[PDB]
């Protein structure tokens, strides 16, 4: 959908920013689960190799070349290519109880 | 121009959702400057008389659990002094979290068993004179140092490093390992905490130190002046420090009005931290060489 | 060398065996009677050669009591194998400030010597004064002059009484590390069971008491 | 006949004077002093719950008997400090203890006017020896049936084990034996009393032969040369004398002006050159028996050394005192 | 005192030897077994249970 078109725009920009660009190679579908805040999706799928040029923009123009990503216009994403479940429930969470003490 | 492999892998969990900070380090620096080469001495200075009884054998255990847990401080204030960033591994983090539990449950202990040891030696004759022995005293430093050891299970399944945002973290996971286990394993553990290592302690430092004092046996040859300040400083000592992080370790409800409601992500519980810290430091010097039995010697 | 074995294990043995005896022996107190003579080591307490044995267990505490009636030797010679002992009977007898063996003068240098000794610098006395029933009897018929001179009060007895305690208490010279416990003769056991309660206080107090 | 007794008196003092030609200092000049001894603490046997009173080395010299006052007699084997007996003595006042020259028996005595011997290997009681009216100071084994003690009576008395009776009395002394030593020919005995004076007694003829005096305060301690021709003592004046039987006159006196406590125990060593004695000043000495100067000092022990023994090897020294403790030197 | 007396003269009737004789005997004694005694000459390790 235009929700998971979206969601993976944003991750490919993410690694774009820091670590040449790789494009999807082997597509897959997704299931998303919208409920918790505006939109979630779930959705994997392989990235290319190397690149035919560096550094062209975020998107990929470079036709010639198993993820797992929960997104929630996006409040939080651990996209690595698991944590969903508090990132799901982000739309008070992400508390990681304690962070302040000796332990 | 390649910055992966085939199989391109990283992590990354980015998420949009001052004046206490320093005051934090210089109490900790000062904890510090005023601990380990402190207790160090202490070690080194106890050889006062050798077998000696039971009362050196509380300070030494006690001395050497606040070397330890002082020694294994710094790793913290670099950790704290970080912008709150874990760059150690998840292994030397969990070895940091069980000792530390371990020594401060032991300090604890032994500063509970010091007075209830000299509440039974003022008001009881008789029955503390049949039951001061060295064999019992080293059974009951093991039997506390057994039960410090093996209470909370930090064992690797507790406690989870993962990175946040541009920063790395290792902290306690109460979750994770089971949906079952919702509600169930982060506040029974914190119950148990407080109520062993804060509760019945205080309670017994509470009593045993009070009816001493009020009552001072109702005889004489006590020098009931030094004794009723020393007493008062030592448990004044001993609450304003060890309170406000029971409370803070209580205060993990989540629910009050909002995420946070009390802003506690700053350097308040680390202050808290500190606080305990300085207490824990200013134990040996508190009771070890500011006595009237010490301070001949040297 | 199951010999070696053999008898590094009868060493454990006969150490366990010490340690478990000495544990056991330290859990009691011992007195020591050094009454006057003729009227002092053979007590009134006992009735309820060499060293006297008596032991009695009252309120949960055994009391060892040495009695010296023999040796009749030098007491310097064996006097310094006493220094264990909680506390040291002094029995003086009453109504025999007349009688002469002068035996009141042998016992105040008694109590004297033993008191003011370096020996017992820390052990506690307990005075007893006995015969006092006869005592008052005999103060009516012999006056305090004959012995205690300087003798200004009247011929009664609590007066008298005070000042043969007063006299008995003022013989000491340390007068801080020990302290006398005067009694006139079951409460004798009780006294002694007080006095033997604070010398315990004080002297545990001594090295364990961390205020 | 006071009289009579004065002149006697007067006539031996003159003729024990007239022998008297040279100081044994005088002519033992050309001997290099071994003033350069520097003994260390080799074993230390802890096990005593009070403080020590006597000990004695064994034949073998490898096991030694001590007794404090818990009530114990400790048989230890001093070579890998392993206690070997352990006799719950039914007296906790224990001044003397004695082991047998064969090894099968044992000794003590104290406040109790008996001395009681055991036997190790046949730990049971063998024989009570009763009779005196006086604390016994020192019992000493002669053989496996005669036993010699002495007691605060001023008595010394040679027993019969095997009958249970005395067979000996010997009477002299004004003051309290303290302590007395047996001659290599255990023949001849010395004993001291609290009289300022030394008596020798023959074990055959049960009457006095020589009377040893010049000390001004008790004697506590005496040992036989090993040769048996001579004997020293040590005095509360911290001071010891060496007397020699044939000249029957003090030959040398060993002092200090530092030292003021008194001597407590005292032996020679294998040779005699090194007379080890323990003072009341928390620490024992060695003193050249040959030249009166001191050779080294015994540091080490936490209390007043009461007792110290040598081997009949003379390998080394064992010295117990009121700390609870026993340390052997070599 | 007729024990005393008898005693005073048993003991001045026990012959004596001159100081100087004794001294020397003592000498001869302790320079006779001098190689003999281990506290004077000092021991090696090698045969010496003590170490």
């Amino acid at each position: 959908t235009e929700a998971q078109r979206r969601g993976l725009q944003v991750a490919l920009e993410e690694f774009h920013k820091h670590p040449w660009a790789f494009q999807e190679t082997s597509v897959e579908s997704a299931v998303d689960t919208p409920f918790p805040a505006g939109i979630f999706v779930r959705l994997e799928f392989k990235l290319q190799q190397t690149s035919c040029r560096k550094r062209d923009w975020k998107k990929p123009e470079c036709k010639v070349r198993k993820c797992l990503a929960c997104i929630k216009k996006v409040l939080g994403r651990l996209v690595h290519c698991t944590q969903c479940l508090r990132v799901q429930r982000a739309g008070h969470s992400f508390y990681f109880p304690g962070q302040f003490a000796f332990s | 121009f390649e910055n992966y492999s085939y199989d391109l892998d990283y992590y990354s969990l980015e998420s949009d959702l001052g004046v206490v900070h320093w005051v934090s380090l210089v109490l900790y620096c000062l904890a510090f400057v005023l601990g380990i080469p402190g207790n160090a001495i202490v070690i080194w200075f106890t050889g006062f008389k050798w077998k000696k009884t039971v009362t050196t054998l509380w300070f030494l255990n006690l001395a050497i659990a606040d070397f330890i847990f002082l020694l294994f401080l710094p790793l913290y204030i670099s950790y704290v002094a970080m912008n709150f960033h874990w760059p150690f591994g998840i292994w030397l983090c969990k070895a940091n979290s069980f000792t530390a539990q371990l020594n401060m449950f032991a300090s604890v202990f032994f500063l509970t068993v010091i007075s209830l040891d000299h509440y039974i030696h003022l008001i009881h004759p008789v029955l503390s004179h049949r039951h001061r022995t060295l064999k019992n005293s080293l059974i009951v430093i093991i039997f506390i140092w057994l039960l410090a050891s093996l209470i909370g299970g930090p064992a690797l399944y507790f406690r989870d490093t993962v990175e946040f945002n541009n920063h790395t973290l290792c902290y306690n996971n109460f979750q994770k390992h089971d949906p079952d286990l919702t509600l169930i394993r982060h506040h029974v553990l914190t119950w148990v905490k407080f109520i062993i290592g804060y509760l019945f302690p205080l309670l017994t430092m509470s009593i045993c130190y009070l009816c001493l004092i009020f009552k001072v046996k109702k005889r004489s040859i006590l020098i009931s002046s030094r004794h009723f300040w020393t007493i008062l400083v030592v448990v004044v000592a001993f609450v304003v420090c060890w309170t406000p992080y029971h409370l803070f370790s209580i205060w993990e409800l989540t629910i009050h009005h909002n995420s946070y409601s009390h802003h506690v992500m700053q350097a308040g519980i680390p202050l808290s931290t500190g606080l305990a810290f300085l207490n824990s430091c200013l134990n040996p010097i508190l009771y070890v060489l500011i006595s009237k039995k010490f301070q001949a010697r040297f | 060398s199951a010999e070696d074995k053999a008898a590094v294990e009868r060493s454990k043995m006969i150490d366990r065996n010490l340690r478990e005896d000495g544990e056991k022996a330290a859990r009691e107190v011992k007195l020591l009677l050094l009454g006057a003579g003729e009227s002092g080591k053979c007590t009134i307490v006992k009735q309820m050669t060499g060293i006297v044995e008596t032991h009695f267990t009252f309120k949960d505490l055994h009391f060892k009591m040495f009695d010296v009636t023999a040796q009749r030797s030098e007491r310097k010679k064996w006097i310094h194998c006493f220094e264990g002992v909680t506390a040291i009977i002094f029995c003086v007898a009453l109504s025999d400030y007349d009688l002469v063996l002068n035996r009141m003068h042998a016992s105040m240098k008694l109590f004297d010597s033993i008191c003011n000794n370096k020996w017992f610098t820390d052990t506690s006395i307990i005075l007893f004064l006995n015969k006092k029933d006869l005592f008052e009897e005999k103060i009516k018929k012999s006056p305090l002059t004959i012995c205690y001179p300087e003798y200004a009060g009247s011929n009664t007895y609590e007066e008298a009484a005070a000042y043969i305690q007063c006299q008995f208490e003022d013989l000491n010279k340390r007068k801080d590390t020990k302290e006398i416990y005067t009694h006139f003769t079951t409460k004798n056991v009780q006294f002694v069971f007080d006095a033997v309660t604070d010398v315990i206080i004080k002297n545990n107090l001594k090295d364990c008491g961390l205020f | 006949l006071r009289q009579e007794a004065e002149q006697l008196k007067n006539q031996i003092r003159d003729a024990r004077k007239a022998c008297a030609d040279a100081t044994l200092s005088q002519i033992t000049n050309n001997i290099d002093p071994v003033g350069r001894i520097q003994m260390r603490t080799r074993r230390t046997l802890r096990g005593h719950l009070a403080k020590i009173y006597a000990m004695h080395w064994g034949t073998d010299s490898r096991l030694l008997v001590s007794a404090s006052q818990d009530g114990k007699l400790i048989i230890w084997d001093s070579y890998t400090t392993n206690k070997v007996h352990a006799i719950p003595l039914r007296s906790s006042w224990v001044m003397t203890c004695a082991y047998a020259p064969s090894g099968n028996y044992v000794a003590c005595g104290g406040l109790d006017n008996i001395c009681s011997i055991y036997n190790l290997k046949t730990v049971r009681v063998s024989r009570e020896l009763a009779g005196h009216t006086g604390y016994l100071s020192c019992c000493r084994f002669l053989d496996d049936n005669q036993i010699v003690t002495s007691s605060g009576d001023t008595t010394c008395a040679l027993w019969d084990i095997e009958t249970g009776q005395q067979t000996t009395t010997f009477t002299g002394h004004t003051g309290d034996v303290m302590s007395l030593s047996l001659a290599p020919d255990t023949r001849l005995f010395v004993s001291g009393a609290c009289d300022a004076s030394a008596k020798l007694w023959d074990v055959r003829e049960g009457m006095c032969r020589q009377t040893f005096t010049g000390h001004e305060s008790d004697i506590n301690a005496i040992c036989f040369f090993p040769n048996g021709n001579a004997f020293a003592t040590g005095s509360d004046d911290a001071t010891c004398r060496l007397f020699d039987l044939r000249a029957d006159q003090e030959l040398m006196t060993y002092s200090h002006d530092n030292i003021i406590c008194g001597i407590t125990s005292v032996s020679f060593s294998k040779s005699g050159r090194l007379l080890l004695a323990g003072y009341d000043d928390f620490n024992c000495n060695v003193w050249d028996a040959l030249k009166a100067d001191r050779a080294g000092v015994l540091a080490g022990h936490d209390n007043r050394v009461s007792c110290l023994g040598v081997t009949d090897d003379g390998m080394a020294v064992a010295t117990g005192s009121w700390d609870s403790f026993l340390k052997i030197w070599n | 005192a007729r024990k005393l007396v008898e005693q005073l003269k048993m003991e001045a009737n026990i012959d004596r030897i001159k100081v100087s004789k004794a001294a020397a005997d003592l000498m001869a004694y302790c320079e006779a077994h001098a190689k003999e005694d281990p506290l004077l000459t000092p021991v090696p390790a090698s045969e010496n249970p003590f170490r």
